[PDB]
């Protein structure tokens, strides 16, 4: 829910990297749980233990991606002394993409994920800076 | 969000309030009406072609009825559209007149007093 | 190397590959009401908490 | 300017009411008359534009483009009637209808006073072109070529639509005169950077910019001859026209957002010129030539100087004429031997001398021999780039040498040597083909005689 | 049948010179082809090309090149005689410009 | 005998008629933008003893 | 089935929809939905076969669940405010359940699985009815409560509908399933602009209904339900294939065709709010619908597929039944963009 | 969407049952008749947005 | 050529003036309409964005078999 989002976003950028990584790991784990729930519903795994294995695999993948993204993003922000710079989010996104590539054992997936997650995270940082709204409230 | 659904004095299924009679009707040579007649003529041609009839010559009464019907509907459509736009402008002007604080007319400045930054192209 | 392979690889071939994979993922359902009614239950529960608990 | 629009709309029922054996004659005669009428648009002013109404206006940048469109229609008609002889009457009329609709959309695009109307027409030009390519092409690659042509264009053009409606909600107008008079600088923020990209990428993909040009060889090779003519001569210039129009509101952000596109244009100019040196298909060579020349035009528009704008206008007109002529020259040999491979039919100067003369003149204008308007545009752009930075001359210099090399390579491979022994079906050149080449080439030199008519509004 | 489909054979191409040794390449019908040649030549070379080039050559000077030249001659004459500078760096009179009060 | 000639070559008047109609419509469009006729600071002029409007 | 009984059932379907549209009481709206469903179930089984029976069963189960949730949301709203009038819906949980129930009725993603299946399992006339008339009541109810709607849920479901419609349509060779995925994407477009302007929702609904009617009537005219059976129509009626090609182009959203108008107006309306990212994604995604419309146009009109010998016998006979409104539907589907400012009469 | 046929023809198809303060049989009152009456009277004719505040 | 095919510069000059006036007024009107729509939807005190409320004429003002309603 938005409680996790607020827990992540309340901490300043280049401070307390361990807490930010923990919040990112929680967000990733929640996303992975939802993904595994939908996957099990639409694609039954033929065995309870197999369903547990698939849930654990998806959840661990997502949690690891989130943890890596948060850790490297915060570390870069505090090392460069440059908060509010999208390049930190780009680095975190590429690190998460390379984590996904290592997790699926595929070089092409790793490279594509690095590029796309880095670009998406940088875009999210730009949106936070400039006030871009994904779901604008009706104004007129 | 519905802007005009509940405007006071609106009659539910009227399509043409009596207030609309105070506006000049569209001219019968209005280019929009001519385009509606063109749409009716195209419908007649397509009707001829689908039924495997000579496209241009098959039914002149049918083509005339098509053009006439499209023009007839378009006239009232244009009247209603113009009425709605007149209503919108009337409401806009009344609201601006009744809320002077939200629409201030500030002092005019000539270009000889406004400092604009110059960006060279080189 | 560039015009026939990599410029092709990055923009149009990647787009085609991704769209085809997602089309295969989305469109390949067995048509069993059990599975996607379970999906409906998951959606309903998520919806109350994710968007409904926050008003 | 309804005195030009209405006669084309009348070309439509004139074609659909003609006898089965007079469609080409009627279409050609009335297309030529419409071109003569459009010739009156060249009487332009020195300070403002001709403001015909609230909807249409004519500048010194769009008048030569309109004249080029109206002049290109009859040439396409003459070039098409050879290979469409076995077609039924209804399908021939539909082909002519597609060409007429394309001309009408192009004529309205170059004179629209608002940016949204310009967008709607510049996007409506897609349907006739796609239909022509995918219906009257020869090989099975035409379907893929149509898909590439469609989606490359739309993926660039839709963000432009979003940006345009946003700009109208912000400033209250999209009318070009109001936009010009009430111009305000763009700050340096991520929102403004993405607005710049949305306003620029559609025109970039139309040119097309190097790395975004893969659709062009497919579409220009797989199309019929009239499709290739109008794709190379007019439809590529939509990007340049739109970019010179839209750059009015992009300052001072362009001062640094132009760097990646400038580097892409110069290096990809070198690359496409080099690609022309090893090409087995004669039409793909002409397509890559178009890419190189358009890269030069992109550079000129991006550096934003009066000399660069003059050079861009002149180069666009000259390239349209030259590339259309080259495509027709290649189509003659294709119709003779039914193959596009360049080294199949050789020594053609022995068999067709006058066609060899036409080949020589076309390839001389391709390499920008002075004092052709090709060279006038190229030299203006080179001078503007040199003022921008003295190191561009090296890249520009390399391009000039390479262009000459591949142009004369094409000429020597096709015309000189010894004729292939097994090919015995090379009939003499028809009067129609010679008239087509003459009507391509004579206006080029006539325009050289009076070059201020193609130098744009910055003159 | 060891075939896949019923199809017409690919036909040989027709030579317009066979039935018309002077064929002009416009149509198979000699009369229509001759008149197509005639209308193309007359309306392309005789009408649009030559007459249009003459019209463009004799277009009136709406670009105001000669007017500008004469105006500049008048201005140079007046400024040279009076001892005034030929040209001024500022194109706008500073009396109508109001700079900001403070620069500190 | 002109019946067949007319029925074979009546498609030759569509384009000139469209041209003259476009000229007429352009004149009509110009007729609706005279709000500043003889009113600009650069071209404001006293009327001649006979003429009514400075341009049409 | 007796023609009199069929006409009575059709009028009962329309009576339920009109009762939904004219009522002021939540109970009467629920009754209208019940009556509409009760009359609609037999129309889906008019041509009896196992596939039609399966389609009817799936439709009944989905719609009965949706109406149960609808009634529960009404009762919760009554509990927290003793109001039966259809208004701003004073309770948020009730509004969430109401939104989910109406989305289930419309077939918006995540609850979009039933639409391809029911459309493929019934006849083309039943599909025409299901994909045109059955959208009116839930959309009208959504329009009447648009102020209390939560944008985050509605916009999420709309974007999911556009994405899933495009992706699912990419994979189909059956024409009814293609139509169903197209319907899903257009429903997404309709519901994306609902919290901002209901006039745009109505305009998009009308244009979509016109294009869908034209497409279904063209498909009924040339009795094709698969891509390969539609590939034969050129050798029997080429005019039908040409008109279908132009209508398919219009459905794609290419200017200057009428299909482009709703997307254009919705993008403008969303940029009148802040809302920049969402229209950009929506257009980029509608490119997928354009892709599979273009593939259908390639297969049926722009190339000629091989035919069979027995088509010669069909050449000798004409179409007996004639659809009187098909030419007007085609013209309205294609050549209506210049009349865009007439949408002001919709509000 | 909503076609106010009842308002146009003056029919009262279902408005009689919408609120608790509207003409019950034998004049039996709702438990919260006065509160609903006051809320309705206070919010009548000012529109939904103004009324909520 | 000038006498036969073209007019003087003043015609184009003043037509441009008229066009510019019309377009500027339209732009100002568009901006003003957007602002008015924003204010009306925010405050709900204008003719636009009026949402239905229960009719007061539905209330029965009769003795209710109990003195306290
Ligand atoms: C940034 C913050 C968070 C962002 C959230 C949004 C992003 C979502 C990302 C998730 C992507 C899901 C789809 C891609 C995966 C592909 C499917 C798959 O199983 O392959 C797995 C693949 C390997 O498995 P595989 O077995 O090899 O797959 C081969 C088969 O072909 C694959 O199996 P298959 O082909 O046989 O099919 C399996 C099945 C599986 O079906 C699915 O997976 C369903 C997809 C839904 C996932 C979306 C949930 C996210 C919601 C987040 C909400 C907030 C959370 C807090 O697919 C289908 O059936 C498709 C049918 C389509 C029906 C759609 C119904 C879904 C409902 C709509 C979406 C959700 C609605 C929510 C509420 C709606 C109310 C209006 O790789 C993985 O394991 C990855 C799994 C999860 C990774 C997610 C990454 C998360 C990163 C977070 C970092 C945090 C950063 C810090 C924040 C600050
Ligand atoms: C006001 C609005 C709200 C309304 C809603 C609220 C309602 C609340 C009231 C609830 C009161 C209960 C009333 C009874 C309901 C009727 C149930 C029923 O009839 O069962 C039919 C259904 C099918 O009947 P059947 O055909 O006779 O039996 C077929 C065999 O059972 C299976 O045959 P098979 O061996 O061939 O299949 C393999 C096996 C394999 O099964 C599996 O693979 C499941 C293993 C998943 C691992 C669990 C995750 C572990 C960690 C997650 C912990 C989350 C928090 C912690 C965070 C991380 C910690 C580090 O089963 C399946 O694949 C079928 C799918 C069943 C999965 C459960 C579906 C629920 C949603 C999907 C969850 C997916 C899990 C992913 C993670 C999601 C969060 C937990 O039976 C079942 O599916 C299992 C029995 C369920 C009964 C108890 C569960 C009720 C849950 C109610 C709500 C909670
Ligand atoms: C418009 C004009 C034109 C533009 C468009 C055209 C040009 C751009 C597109 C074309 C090139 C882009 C392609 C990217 C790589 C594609 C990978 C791929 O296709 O995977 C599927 C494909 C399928 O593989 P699979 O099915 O998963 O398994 C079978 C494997 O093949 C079996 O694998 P294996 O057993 O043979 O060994 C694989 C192993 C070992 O590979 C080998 O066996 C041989 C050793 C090769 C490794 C090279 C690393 C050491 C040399 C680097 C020296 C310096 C770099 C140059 C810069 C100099 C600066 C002055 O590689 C690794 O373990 C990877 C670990 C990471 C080390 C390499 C990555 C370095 C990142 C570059 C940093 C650049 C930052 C910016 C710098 C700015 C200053 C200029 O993967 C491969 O087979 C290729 C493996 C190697 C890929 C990494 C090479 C990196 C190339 C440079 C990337 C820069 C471009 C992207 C920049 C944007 C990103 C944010
Ligand atoms: C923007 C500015 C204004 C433009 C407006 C928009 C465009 C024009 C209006 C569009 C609608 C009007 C026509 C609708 C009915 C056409 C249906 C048809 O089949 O026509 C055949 C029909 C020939 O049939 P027939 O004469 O009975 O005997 C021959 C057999 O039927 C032999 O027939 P068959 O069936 O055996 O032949 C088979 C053939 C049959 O297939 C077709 O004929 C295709 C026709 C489809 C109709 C178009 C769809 C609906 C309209 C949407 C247009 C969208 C335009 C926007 C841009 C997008 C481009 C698509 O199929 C094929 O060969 C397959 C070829 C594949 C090519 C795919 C391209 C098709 C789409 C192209 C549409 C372009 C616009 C219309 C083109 C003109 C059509 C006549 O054509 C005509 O003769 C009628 C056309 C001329 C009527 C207007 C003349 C007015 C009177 C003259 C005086 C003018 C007054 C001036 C006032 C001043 C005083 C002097
Ligand atoms: C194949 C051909 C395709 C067509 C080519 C299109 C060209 C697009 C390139 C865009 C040009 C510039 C875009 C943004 C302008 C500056 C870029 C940035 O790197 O510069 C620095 C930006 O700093 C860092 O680089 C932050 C950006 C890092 C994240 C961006 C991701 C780049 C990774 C490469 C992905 C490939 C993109 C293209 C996809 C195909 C400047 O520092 P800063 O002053 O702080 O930012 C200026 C903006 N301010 C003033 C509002 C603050
Ligand atoms: C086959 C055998 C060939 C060889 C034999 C040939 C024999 C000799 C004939 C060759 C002529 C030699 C050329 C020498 C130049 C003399 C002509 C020149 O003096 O005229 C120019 C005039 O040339 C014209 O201005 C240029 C022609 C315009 C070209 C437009 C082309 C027509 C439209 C066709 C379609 C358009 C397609 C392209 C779209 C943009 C001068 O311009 P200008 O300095 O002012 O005149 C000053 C006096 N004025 C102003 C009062 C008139
Ligand atoms: C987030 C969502 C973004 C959606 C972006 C979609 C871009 C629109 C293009 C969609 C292309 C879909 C093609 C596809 O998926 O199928 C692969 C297809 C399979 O062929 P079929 O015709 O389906 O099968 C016939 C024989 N069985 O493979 C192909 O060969 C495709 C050929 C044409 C592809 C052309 C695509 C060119 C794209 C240019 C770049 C722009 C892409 C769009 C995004 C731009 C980036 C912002
Ligand atoms: C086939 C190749 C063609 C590819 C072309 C695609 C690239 C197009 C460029 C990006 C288009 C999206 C821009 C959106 C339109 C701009 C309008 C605008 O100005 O909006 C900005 C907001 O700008 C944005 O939101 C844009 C964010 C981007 C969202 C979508 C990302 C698309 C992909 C990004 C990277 C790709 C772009 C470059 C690609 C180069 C070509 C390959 C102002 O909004 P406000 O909120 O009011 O500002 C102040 C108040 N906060």
């Amino acid at each position: 829910a938005k409680t996790l989002l607020h827990k992540y976003s309340d901490i300043p950028e280049g401070t307390e990297c361990h807490r930010k990584a923990y919040a990112s790991t929680s967000i990733g784990g929640a996303t992975g749980l939802i993904v595994s729930a939908y996957s099990i519903a639409l694609k039954p795994p033929a065995s309870f233990l197999e369903g547990v294995a698939r849930t654990g695999r998806y959840t661990f993948t997502s949690a690891a991606i989130g943890a890596i993204f948060g850790l490297t993003s915060c570390i870069s922000a505090q090392v460069r002394e440059k908060p509010d710079d999208p390049l930190n989010y780009f680095i975190g996104g590429c690190a998460g993409g390379l984590t996904l590539g290592a997790r699926t054992r595929s070089y092409g997936i790793g490279a594509a994920a690095c590029a796309y997650m880095g670009l998406t995270a940088a875009l999210v940082k730009m949106g936070q800076l400039e006030g871009w709204q994904v779901f604008a409230e009706p104004k007129v | 969000m519905t802007m005009m659904s509940g405007r006071p004095g609106r009659v539910p299924l009227q399509f043409l309030p009596n207030e609309a009679r105070s506006l000049p009707p569209p001219k019968l040579t209005d280019p929009r009406l001519v385009y509606m007649g063109f749409l009716g003529y195209c419908s007649g041609l397509i009707d001829n072609a689908i039924r495997r009839r000579p496209v241009v010559s098959a039914g002149l009464h049918r083509q005339l009825l098509y053009v006439t019907s499209f023009v007839f509907f378009g006239y009232y459509l244009l009247k209603r559209q113009d009425y709605m736009y007149a209503l919108r402008d009337h409401d806009m002007f009344a609201y601006v007149k009744s809320h002077p604080e939200d629409f201030p007319e500030k002092d005019k400045k000539t270009y000889g007093e406004i400092l604009e930054e110059f960006h060279p192209v080189r | 190397l560039l015009d026939l392979i990599w410029l092709e690889t990055i923009l149009p071939k990647t787009t085609s590959f991704i769209q085809m994979k997602m089309s295969i993922m989305v469109s390949n359902q067995k048509g069993l009401i059990k599975l996607y009614f379970l999906s409906f239950l998951i959606t309903i529960m998520i919806s109350m908490t994710l968007f409904n608990y926050h008003e | 300017m309804l005195k030009i629009i209405i006669p084309t709309t009348m070309l439509l029922p004139m074609t659909w009411m003609s006898k089965h054996n007079m469609i080409w004659i009627n279409a050609t005669v009335h297309s030529l008359l419409i071109s003569l009428i459009s010739l009156s648009l060249l009487n332009q002013l020195g300070e403002n534009s001709l403001n015909f109404s609230l909807t249409f206006f004519s500048d010194s940048l769009s008048a030569p483009l309109l004249v080029l469109t109206t002049w290109l229609l009859p040439l396409m008609l003459m070039a098409s009637q050879s290979h469409l002889s076995k077609e039924t009457t209804t399908r021939k009329k539909l082909y002519i209808t597609m060409l007429i609709l394309l001309q009408l959309f192009l004529i309205m695009t170059f004179t629209a006073t608002e940016l949204i109307l310009f967008y709607i027409l510049f996007e409506a030009t897609l349907v006739p072109t796609l239909i022509i390519i995918t219906r009257w092409g020869n090989q099975t690659e035409r379907l893929n070529a149509g898909l590439y042509f469609l989606f490359y264009t739309l993926a660039g053009s839709l963000p432009l639509l979003v940006a345009l409606v946003y700009i109208q909600n912000t400033t209250g107008s999209l009318n070009f005169l109001i936009i010009h008079y009430w111009s305000h600088p763009l700050s340096n923020s991520w929102s403004n950077i993405f607005m710049w990209l949305a306003c620029i990428m559609a025109f970039m993909v139309k040119m097309p910019l190097y790395g975004l040009h893969l659709w062009l060889p497919k579409a220009h090779v797989e199309a019929p001859i009239a499709g290739s003519m109008v794709l190379a001569a007019v439809l590529l210039k939509l990007g340049g026209y739109g970019m010179m129009r839209i750059t009015t509101i992009l300052n001072p952000l362009t001062n640094y957002m132009a760097y990646p596109f400038l580097m892409l244009s110069m290096w990809g100019m070198i690359m496409t010129s080099s690609i022309c040196l090893r090409q087995t298909d004669l039409k793909s060579l002409i397509a890559y030539s178009s890419v190189s020349h358009m890269a030069l035009v992109i550079v000129a528009i991006m550096i934003q100087t009066p000399w660069s704008f003059m050079g861009a206008t002149a180069l666009m007109i000259a390239h349209g004429l030259t590339s259309s002529m080259l495509f027709c020259l290649a189509n003659t040999n294709y119709e003779r031997v039914h193959s596009r491979t360049m080294i199949l039919a050789r020594g053609l100067q022995t068999l067709l001398p006058l066609m060899a003369t036409w080949w020589l003149v076309a390839s001389l204008t391709n390499l920008a021999l002075p004092p052709s308007i090709n060279l006038i545009g190229e030299l203006f752009i080179i001078t503007a780039s040199f003022s921008w930075s003295n190191i561009t001359i090296i890249l520009m210099g390399m391009n000039m040498m390479i262009t000459a090399l591949y142009s004369l390579y094409m000429l020597i491979t096709t015309q000189r040597g010894k004729y292939t022994h097994h090919i015995n079906n090379i009939k003499p050149s028809f009067t129609r083909e010679n008239a087509l080449m003459a009507l391509h080439i004579l206006p080029l030199l006539l325009l050289t005689l009076n070059p201020k008519m193609i130098l744009g509004p910055l003159y | 049948p060891t075939i896949r489909l019923q199809e017409d054979p690919d036909p040989e191409d027709e030579n317009l010179y066979e039935k018309n040794p002077d064929s002009h390449g416009y149509d198979k019908d000699p009369i229509v082809d001759l008149w197509n040649m005639r209308v193309v030549f007359f309306f392309g070379f005789s009408i649009v090309l030559v007459l249009g080039s003459t019209f463009v050559a004799y277009l009136p000077d709406y670009r105001m090149q000669e007017w500008a030249r004469r105006e500049a001659e008048r201005l140079v004459k007046y400024r040279e005689a009076n001892g005034l500078p030929l040209m001024e760096s500022n194109c706008f009179d500073p009396n109508k410009i109001q700079l900001p009060e403070d620069e500190d | 005998n002109v019946l067949q000639i007319v029925r074979d070559h009546w498609v030759h008047i569509l384009v000139p008629v469209g041209f003259v109609f476009g000229c007429y419509l352009d004149r009509r469009s110009d007729e609706k933008l005279t709000a500043f006729r003889n009113k600009s600071l650069l071209f404001k002029r006293e009327l001649r003893p006979n003429e009514e409007v400075t341009w049409k | 089935m007796n023609p009199i009984i069929y006409t009575t059932l059709i009028m009962t379907v329309m009576s339920g929809t009109m009762l939904v549209m004219i009522s002021s009481h939540w109970l009467l709206i629920w009754i209208g939905f019940e009556m509409n469903l009760l009359a609609m179930i037999p129309v889906l089984m008019k041509n009896f076969n196992p596939r039609a029976t399966e389609a009817a069963t799936k439709y009944f189960l989905t719609q009965a669940t949706a109406s149960m949730m609808l009634m529960m949301a009404i009762i919760i709203n009554l509990l927290y405010s003793g109001q039966w009038t259809i208004t701003k819906m004073f309770n948020p949980v009730a509004m969430t359940m109401m939104t989910m129930a109406l989305a289930m009725k419309l077939g918006l993603s995540p609850f979009h699985f039933w639409v391809p299946e029911v459309t493929q399992g019934i006849s083309l006339q039943a599909g025409l009815l299901l994909l045109t008339w059955q959208k009116l009541a839930p959309l009208s109810v959504l329009c009447q409560i648009s102020q209390s709607i939560n944008p985050n849920l509605m916009l999420t479901m709309a974007m999911l509908s556009i994405l899933i419609g495009g992706w699912g349509g990419l994979n189909q060779t059956q024409l009814r399933k293609i139509m169903a995925y197209s319907s899903i994407a257009h429903m997404g477009w309709m519901t994306a602009v609902l919290p901002y302007n209901t006039t745009m929702t109505i305009l998009n609904l009308l244009i979509y209904i016109t294009m869908t009617l034209a497409m279904f009537m063209l498909l009924i005219h040339s009795s094709a339900t698969t891509t390969l059976s539609l590939s034969h129509t050129w050798n029997k009626m080429p005019v039908i294939t040409s008109l279908m090609m132009v209508t398919l182009l219009s459905m794609g959203g290419l200017p200057p065709l009428s299909g482009f108008m709703p997307k254009w107006m919705i993008i403008q309306e969303m940029t009148k709010n802040e809302s920049i990212i969402m229209p950009t994604l929506m257009a980029m995604t509608a490119l997928l619908n354009l892709y599979f419309y273009m593939r259908l146009a390639y297969s049926s009109s722009l190339t000629m597929f091989p035919s069979t010998n027995n088509m010669k016998m069909k050449w000798q006979f004409e179409h007996t039944k004639q659809m009187k409104l098909l030419p007007t539907m085609i013209v309205l589907s294609t050549l209506v963009l210049p009349m865009t400012p007439a949408l002001s009469s919709l509000n | 969407p909503f076609f106010d046929v009842q308002k146009r023809l003056g029919l009262d198809l279902d408005r009689w049952m919408t609120i608790q303060s509207a003409e019950q049989p034998h004049k039996i009152p709702g438990r919260c008749h006065a509160f609903e009456k006051e809320w309705i009277e206070c919010a009548h004719g000012i529109g939904g947005i103004r009324a909520e505040k | 050529i000038a006498r036969t095919f073209y007019d003087g510069p003043e015609k184009n000059y003043e037509k441009t003036m008229a066009i510019l006036q019309i377009e500027a007024e339209k732009a100002e009107l568009r901006l003003k309409e957007l602002e008015v729509r924003r204010l009306m939807r925010a405050r709900g005190d204008g003719p636009w964005y009026q949402y239905p409320t229960i009719d007061k004429a539905l209330i029965d003002h009769s003795p209710k078999t109990t003195p306290d309603n």
